[PDB]
């Protein structure tokens, strides 16, 4: 199975086993499975990651502009800031998406994508 | 259009249920704590009146 | 007379309580700061692995990897405490900063100066040199949202070549609880070190050019966490 | 939603009962204080006389 | 103004009724640990919780020991006063309300439940029945009290 | 009836004559002064004793209130104004004008280093061109409102004509940030 | 409090508590500086330094010491003014406004002079 | 070392050193808890707790209350017991095994009781 690390600049944010993982890179949408080719990619500013977690589970994560790395050993995602949908500040993100500062609106839309919308 | 309205109505009914549980316990607390303040004030008025009876006598 | 000495004993007997309390507090805060350094380290080790693996495929022709034809004006960041009582910390930093300004003027460059912390801002306002920008109110607990602003400012000052031809940082390395030192190092332009012997989206040149400013932001962050553990 | 509104009506009725119980208890408490202060007033008059 | 950090008695416990030994035996230690901790009051967020509770206790004991002149407390009322602090029932009251809470509770008990005081005086011992009755009456009084900032204390 | 407490650790730091302004007093006070000197100097002992208390307090403050900074700078003007060399007596007509500069605030704009030169050069300027201000103060014991307005006009004329005295690491020990490349050198 | 009434006794005991805590802190403040203290202690020192100066007064016999005429402050106004001071309601005024001034109408008029 | 044997002086200097370290550390323990220590000095406190206990003795004066007789250890035993104890050969026994214990063969008898 996959071994997945989500690493924020301040904290080793998450670590564990997975089956599949979906994300949206600057070259396009992608998803990967245990035998995937070695790769290094950049996420879009409004990106999300969805992990199909082993033992019949899921994760939805908002990601402020991270980089994604792959090798047959392990998948590592390096992130400036991240937030789980199980802790998302949902009331604010609808207003954050309307701001005039490009990255602030993008981080708003990332959290709205983690909220399934 | 009615199937789509049942999905909107289930969300609004759930949100308003949770808001009404929070408001119900809060509304009880507002009245009960106001009565607690009036009980302390009524006690203190009798304490000060009994003190004024001591001073006058 | 006895009354003056009884007053001075009352005074000193209070100071001994306050300084013994802050020795014990600082003995806890160095454990919180080391926990934050060791929690921040895993990101920087992985960004370095990713940056070297991209540089292997890249042309190595980004501005931060190429020297100017005739440099005149070099940027320097000094970092320092927002409080006092530190002892030698601010002096060791500012003696190294002046030792560096006398290196740069001995090569033939002149420094332009960026400052973190209210103490160095007080020193470089008593000695009459300007400060280009400064930041205060976080040296006791840095967060990456500050290192971002520092790196953007420095990198936008280098990439303007008003502008600068190089970037340096002055800070203290925490080596161990009993030993630390001020260190000065060149942050830009960067040296490339060849050593004995993937898909990229959308291209390796594009990612390398978008990654280097984020590496500079994580390196200045790692230096701010070493500065805050060393201050305590 | 019908349960939550029924709990809102019940909570307002229990607040009416609870506040009535507390303000009645304060009416007995306030008498006890006044009686002890009058006993102290009478004992000051006895002592000074 | 008793300096409890330097005053002493060479007779000690032989002069105290059993009900007072049962309560006051830790009081000197608590006030000594509080007098050591006193400088950390500026930094109580960073202090470890096992001693943050000793700081919050010690500040409440130093309030509990204050007393207005010409009001001497009978033994049966001061044992219940020192009990409030030492058994930690007072820990939820804000410091500025402590003397008012002590004086209000002692008036309350002296009205509704004098049998606690009669039992203490007549047996010289704070029996488990009197203690279980007292803590029930402290909680029942707390529900009827208010702080000077308007907050509940329960 | 009063003290002129001369303290050695004020004498050493250039405050000469070395009157400790906290302890020193005269209990007859302004009943023993001409009218002009009571109008000009009337609170000066209390203002300086407050300055020394503020200066002892603010010695290690990193920042101050606007009124605290104004008092701490006024005090340093007054202490420089009150300094005096041995065998240099001043007539009361020259002392009134000298203390007038400090109390009405005319010294505030002058840098503290030059207060003594500004004082001395104004007093000899007034003695050359405008000696009727001294003949007034000496013959009538008062600063008349017309003499105050004339004196302020002479101070503002003089201030424009014044002139203030307005003032190794080793490249082998310096360290380089680096990017590694897992290919051999071209 | 049985003789002067509790309003006077509370205010007198609060003013003394503040000035005593200030006299204890002076030896810290003289070495480590006011910037080092707790927010509650630094607020208390700014109240105490105002209280000390508001205990000064322009006496009538001090006409030859100060030049200003003398003033009399009623007991009720004295109590109300120190009650406000201890609760910080004058912490927005400059420190020099309270010195020698007399009552609240004079305090306002000197704070407007600055 | 001239008046009492070189071994006795060495063991006394070691016991004083270990207790002086613990006496310095007590402030950190009281303010920050044993979890704020490293592993090298927490191993010293594990010995210092046990040395501080092992100084205690079932003295003959207590026979009025405890009913057990008081011990009288030979000097040549107590210098061995603190020599072994400072090197940590008893750290796997709890503090309750060292209270009021007397001699070293008694420590063996209380350890097998607990």
């Amino acid at each position: 199975d996959l071994n997945v690390e989500i690493v924020a600049v301040e904290r080793e944010l998450w670590s564990g086993p997975a089956t599949f993982v979906f994300t949206r890179t600057t070259a396009g949408e992608i998803g990967i499975l245990p035998r995937h080719i070695p790769l290094v990619a950049q996420l879009v500013d409004d990106a999300m990651v969805r992990v199909e977690r082993e033992g019949e589970d899921d994760l939805r994560i908002a990601v402020d502009g991270g980089f994604l790395s792959v090798t047959e050993e392990t998948v590592r995602i390096l992130v400036e800031n991240a937030q789980f949908e199980s802790e998302i500040d949902a009331d604010a993100a609808k207003e954050d998406a309307a701001s005039d500062d490009e990255r602030t609106a993008a981080w708003g839309r990332a959290r709205l994508r983690a909220l399934g919308q | 259009a009615e199937r789509e309205a049942m999905l909107a109505k289930t969300a609004a009914d759930n949100r308003k249920s949770a808001e009404q549980v929070a408001a119900a316990q809060a509304d009880y607390e507002k009245e009960m704590a106001e009565a607690r303040a009036q009980a302390s004030a009524l006690r203190d008025e009798a304490r000060a009146a009994g003190r004024s009876v001591v001073d006058e006598k | 007379t006895l009354r003056e000495l009884r007053g001075r004993i009352r005074s000193a007997g209070s100071i001994k309580k306050i300084t013994k309390a802050q020795e014990l507090i600082a003995t806890s805060r160095i454990a919180k700061a080391q926990a934050r350094v060791e929690a921040a380290r895993p990101y920087a080790a992985e960004i370095t692995n990713m940056l070297t693996e991209l540089a292997g495929a890249s042309a190595l022709d980004h501005p931060l990897l190429v020297e100017r034809k005739q440099p005149k004006r070099a940027g320097v960041l000094v970092v320092s405490s927002d409080r006092g009582l530190c002892g030698a910390y601010n002096a060791n930093v500012l003696r190294r900063a002046e030792e560096l300004f006398s290196l740069l003027r001995d090569e033939g460059k002149d420094p332009v100066l960026y400052v973190v912390g209210r103490k160095a801002l007080g020193y470089f306002s008593f000695r009459q040199r300007t400060v280009v920008e400064s930041w205060t109110g976080f040296s006791e607990r840095p967060t990456y949202e500050n290192a971002r602003e520092i790196a953007d400012t420095l990198v936008n000052a280098f990439m303007a070549g008003l502008g600068v031809d190089e970037l340096h940082i002055v800070f203290t390395e925490f080596r161990s609880m009993l030993s630390q030192t001020a260190v000065a190092r060149r942050a830009a332009p960067m040296e490339v070190e060849y050593v004995g012997e993937y898909s990229f989206e959308p291209d390796p040149e594009t990612l390398f050019d978008a990654l280097l400013p984020r590496y500079i932001a994580t390196r200045v962050y790692a230096a701010l966490l070493e500065a805050a553990a060393s201050e305590s | 939603l019908a349960d939550a509104d029924a709990m809102h009506a019940k909570a307002l009725a229990d607040a009416k009962a609870e506040s009535e119980k507390v303000t009645e208890e304060a009416k007995q408490d306030s008498e006890r204080i006044a009686a002890q202060l009058s006993e102290q007033a009478g004992s000051e008059a006895e002592r000074i006389k | 103004a008793i300096n409890v950090g330097v005053s002493v008695s060479r007779v000690g416990g032989a002069a105290q009724i059993k009900a007072m030994k049962e309560v006051a035996g830790s009081l000197r230690l608590d006030l000594s640990q509080y007098r050591e901790l006193e400088a950390f009051a500026a930094f109580a967020s960073d202090l470890d919780a096992a001693s943050k509770a000793q700081l919050d206790r010690g500040a409440r004991l130093v309030e509990l020991l204050k007393q207005p002149q010409y009001s001497p407390l009978a033994v049966e009322e001061q044992v219940v006063a020192i009990f409030l602090g030492t058994q930690g029932h007072l820990d939820s009251v804000p410091v500025e309300d402590v003397q008012r809470f002590e004086s209000e509770l002692l008036e309350h008990v002296k009205a509704s439940h004098s049998d606690i005081f009669d039992g203490i005086r007549e047996t010289k011992k704070l029996s488990e029945e009197a203690e279980e009755k007292l803590v029930s009456v402290i909680n029942e009084f707390k529900k009827g009290f208010q702080a000077s900032d308007g907050s509940s204390v329960v | 009836d009063g003290q002129c407490f001369l303290e050695s650790d004020l004498f050493n730091q250039g405050v000469r004559p070395a009157i400790n302004v906290g302890v020193s007093v005269s209990r007859v006070g302004g009943a023993a002064q001409i009218k002009a000197m009571k109008e000009v100097a009337g609170s000066l002992r209390l203002d300086l004793s407050q300055y020394r208390e503020l200066e002892a307090f603010a010695a290690f403050a990193s920042d101050l209130d606007a009124a605290s900074k104004a008092q701490l700078d006024r005090g340093a003007r007054l202490v420089e104004l009150l300094k005096q060399p041995q065998y240099s007596p001043l007539a009361v007509e020259e002392q009134v004008v000298a203390i007038f500069l400090g109390t009405q605030g005319h010294l505030d704009s002058v840098p503290v280093e030059d207060v003594q030169r500004f004082e001395s050069e104004l007093l000899e300027h007034v003695k050359a061109s405008h000696s009727d201000i001294f003949d007034g103060i000496r013959e009538t014991k008062k600063l008349s409102e017309e003499a105050e307005e004339k004196l302020v006009s002479v101070i503002n004329e003089f201030k424009k004509g014044f002139q203030a005295s307005d003032g190794a690491l080793d490249p082998e020990d310096l360290e380089k940030e680096s990017v590694k490349v897992r290919k051999p050198a071209p | 409090p049985a003789i002067v009434g509790d309003e006077h006794y509370r205010v007198a005991q609060e003013v003394i508590r503040i000035l005593q805590r200030y006299k204890d802190l002076q030896d810290i403040i003289a070495i480590l500086g006011i910037d080092e203290l707790s927010e509650e202690d630094k607020q208390l020192v700014n109240r105490a330094r105002r209280i000390e100066r508001f205990l000064s007064q322009n006496m009538m016999a001090a006409e030859q010491f100060t030049g200003q005429p003398g003033s009399t402050v009623p007991l009720k106004e004295t109590i109300e003014a120190f009650d406000k001071l201890t609760k910080g309601e004058f912490d927005h005024l400059p420190e020099q406004a309270f010195f020698l001034i007399g009552g609240l109408d004079d305090l306002a008029k000197k704070a407007e002079s600055l």
